[PDB]
């Protein structure tokens, strides 16, 4: 994998 | 360059009142760009306001507009959009939109978008 944050 | 983003949809509204805004890129492999949008007001710091992923599954927003702007991307004919509701004064600012090339991820931080368009001004007048 689910999409993150960076 | 041959990437263009071309921000529409601004205008002058009353406090309270709502907007559609639209981004059309072209130029570029679409859905492979997070996509977000960006606010400068005049004497202040461009600023974040929403974010969503290439694949569209996850969205951001600033504190400042959480439950109030809706972002949306179309992939099939490469826009985004910024749904405005309830707007306030402190809405008012040109509005930006902006692509960061890669999937699966998303921030905040303007350093990292490679392209940006060149932004519509947004006006929101005391009621
Ligand atoms: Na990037």
């Amino acid at each position: 994998q689910a999409s993150q944050e960076y | 360059t041959e990437v263009q983003l071309v921000e529409s949809g601004g205008g002058l509204v009353q406090a309270g009142d709502s907007l559609r805004l639209s981004c059309a890129a072209s130029g570029l492999t679409f859905s492979r760009y997070a996509m977000g949008w960006f606010r400068q007001a005049p004497g202040n710091e461009r600023e974040f306001v929403a974010v969503i992923t290439a694949s569209g599954r996850t969205t951001l927003y600033a504190d400042s507009v959480k439950g109030r702007f809706t972002i949306s991307r179309d992939n099939a004919k490469n826009t985004v959009a910024l749904q405005m509701q309830s707007l306030k004064p402190e809405d008012t600012a040109v509005y930006y939109c902006a692509a960061d090339y890669g999937t699966s991820r998303y921030t905040r931080r303007q350093s990292e978008y490679e392209y940006w368009g060149q932004g519509t001004q947004v006006t929101v007048s005391s009621a």
